[PDB]
């Protein structure tokens, strides 16, 4: 039987009622203001009962998933009233997954790697292993939030989004801005201040807007490519508020076009966080209270790159890293990073030896072609060998402690970044400059922790300890940044 | 056809050898890692944006593992004792070999137990040298 859903996680107040088959009956949404929810809901829920008879509805759904504290409990109030005054069951739904489902329900998608980019949050989710798991994730603020915040700084009208896309389309100069990748995650608040200052500096607003996107969406489509492999899906869906963004739609397509994977976007009215959205999932789940940080990865479902060439140089078998150019990204930025990262994979995999930590010998640096000649150490990734040889987790912890002692901070620490011939050579350093800052060191740690939790959840426990076994050994200020690691981890949604 | 690269024991580095048409470079054999070191420097000089205005003087700076030219000569410039002569034609080699002294000795090119303190004292253990030359442009 058919079901009504209530949406009130953030700023939009959404009432919506959908059928068990898949047709929306009512779907209207009016835009600290929990009063807005506490006053809009009665109005919209009236207009709903003036479109569908109350008696014939069987289920009350309410987005109890990721969102603000007071905004949620208002929706929970209206939900708990409805359920007993109708004597119909209540169903607490996860807000993020709700976006994915009415994506599938509207688009001809079935099992997509979804980039959920909204003003509220931004992250890459794909159903893997009986749960919906988040891979890519913003470490600070949503692309919407970050973009909107810049608009308000420039004093552009309150749907900032459109006009920044507008002015972007008239830019000519790609301004230099902080591209930031922390393993699989992204940070935006750096890029935000950068654009904020670029504006004060004198650069054309028209320009600042273009590159801002160019940096935002390029680093967005970048992590999505990363997920596209790990999850190996045939389809790339785009839900969320900012899914509107023609340019982001453009490069997102372009990207999926290379790996021949499909690309869907839900028809306009089903990207904005809405009533019908969560209404579908509840009855879909059919076929208990708040949790402001609904860690998506905790649900029960019941609806079941740069290429290497091996070559011999002088008297050594070596490899050569051609940083293949990506067509999806701006021509000026595209080649700009692959030079920039080659200039650090060289500068670091070499400087790394200076404090006794194994990495391939670099025999040639070629920024013109973005290729780098380093000795071919015979591949046996630490990732693949960590089960039986748990002893390997020790030195990986060790050699990271060397780096943190010397202010050298890798930003993409993963078990597939190391191999085994005799020691643990890091066969990658592309991104990771030097930083004195204590918060940096702590951030890099959790980047690897998340990496092990990502691909090695099966035998994670007592091996993040085996990491520390080496990390405690080397770096002395180890309890210093791990205590601060707690401070930056408590960056969850506002309990 | 490779460069005539052979070490020489007993050297007589004088006024002469240079400004008479020496189209063939020679370094100080005490701080040449191996015959590979040179073979690297020549490849590096041969395929990177000319840091020196003649190929033969570039070999000096590449092998030096440093950008500066005057300071490059300070650390790898040929001197009395032993040297690593580089040439093209067998008798163009003979001309310079006649001017300086000593026997052709390839064993002075390679790293003794002695070099691997001094060589990496002034370079800051045998291939690491090549990577200093490799990063010479960052």
């Amino acid at each position: 039987m058919i079901c009504l859903g209530l949406e009130g996680t953030a700023e939009k107040t959404g009432v919506g009622i959908v059928t068990s088959d898949g047709e929306v009956l009512f779907n209207k949404t009016i835009m600290e203001a929990a009063d807005h929810h506490a006053e809009t809901f009665p109005k919209l829920i009236k207009e709903a009962f003036e479109v569908v008879d109350k008696n014939e509805i069987d289920l009350i759904a309410f987005s109890q998933g990721p969102g603000l504290g007071p905004s949620l409990r208002v929706t929970a109030t209206v939900a708990r009233t409805l359920s007993l005054t109708l004597k119909k069951p209540i169903i607490g739904v996860n807000h993020c997954i709700a976006h994915i489902e009415i994506g599938k329900l509207t688009t001809e998608a079935e099992d997509p790697l979804t980039l959920y980019v909204s003003g509220g949050n931004t992250q890459v989710i794909a159903y893997v292993s009986k749960k919906y798991r988040v891979f890519g994730e913003t470490l600070d603020i949503a692309v919407g939030n970050c973009l909107d915040q810049f608009a308000r700084y420039v004093n552009l009208p309150h749907p900032g989004g459109p006009y920044i896309e507008e002015l972007a389309r008239k830019g000519k100069k790609l301004v230099d801005l902080p591209y930031t990748v922390k393993g699989m995650d992204i940070a935006f608040s750096g890029l935000l201040t950068a654009a904020m200052r670029a504006y004060d500096a004198g650069e054309r607003l028209e320009d600042i807007c273009y590159s801002l996107q160019e940096y935002a969406f390029s680093m967005l489509t970048e992590i999505t490519e990363r997920a596209l492999a790990h999850t190996n899906k045939g389809e790339v869906m785009l839900v969320g508020g900012v899914a509107a963004n023609n340019r982001l739609r453009e490069m997102l397509k372009a990207m999926c076009e290379g790996q021949n994977v499909d690309f869907y976007v839900p028809p306009k009215e089903f990207c904005g966080d809405n009533g019908a959205m969560i209404a579908w999932l509840g009855l879909l789940m059919h076929k208990t209270k708040i949790i402001p940080n609904y860690r998506t990865d905790m649900v029960e479902v019941n609806w079941i790159e740069a290429d290497i060439k091996r070559d011999s140089y002088l008297d050594f078998d070596v490899i050569i890293k051609e940083r293949v150019k990506k067509g999806y990204r701006d021509e000026r930025l595209d080649e700009n990073i692959r030079k920039s990262r080659t200039a650090r994979e060289a500068r670091y995999l070499a400087l790394v030896k200076d404090f006794g930590i194994p990495a391939p010998y670099i025999f040639d640096v070629d920024l013109d072609n973005k290729r780098i000649m380093m000795s071919y150490i015979n591949g046996k990734l630490a990732k693949d060998v960590i089960e039986d040889n748990l002893d390997i987790a020790y030195k990986i912890g060790e050699i990271v402690g060397k780096l943190h002692k010397n202010d050298v901070i890798h930003n993409d620490l993963t078990t597939s970044n190391f191999i085994f011939d005799k020691d643990l050579y890091i066969i990658d350093f592309g991104l990771g400059k030097i930083s004195n800052l204590d918060e940096d060191k702590a951030v890099d740690l959790i980047v690897f922790k998340k990496a092990v939790l990502s691909t090695h959840h099966e035998k994670f426990d007592e091996i993040w300890e085996r990491f520390l076994e080496g990390y405690k050994s080397v770096y002395d200020r180890w309890e210093i940044i791990l205590e601060l690691m707690k401070d930056v981890e408590r960056r969850a949604r506002y309990v | 056809d490779p460069m005539i690269i052979r070490g020489i024991r007993g050297a007589r580095i004088n006024n002469e050898i240079f400004n008479l048409g020496l189209k063939f470079q020679i370094l100080n054999a005490d701080v040449v890692a191996t015959k590979k070191h040179v073979l690297h420097a020549i490849n590096q000089a041969k395929t990177k944006k000319p840091i020196a205005k003649s190929f033969w003087m570039e070999i000096l700076v590449r092998a030096s593992g440093q950008r500066q030219i005057h300071e490059a000569i300070k650390i790898i410039g040929a001197k009395d004792g032993n040297v690593c002569l580089i040439c093209e034609d067998e008798e163009t080699f003979r001309k310079i070999y006649e001017l300086i002294g000593g026997e052709i000795d390839d064993s002075v090119l390679e790293i003794n137990e002695d070099k691997e303190r001094l060589i990496r004292e002034i370079f800051k253990v045998v291939e690491r040298v090549l990577e200093k030359i490799a990063l010479i442009e960052l």
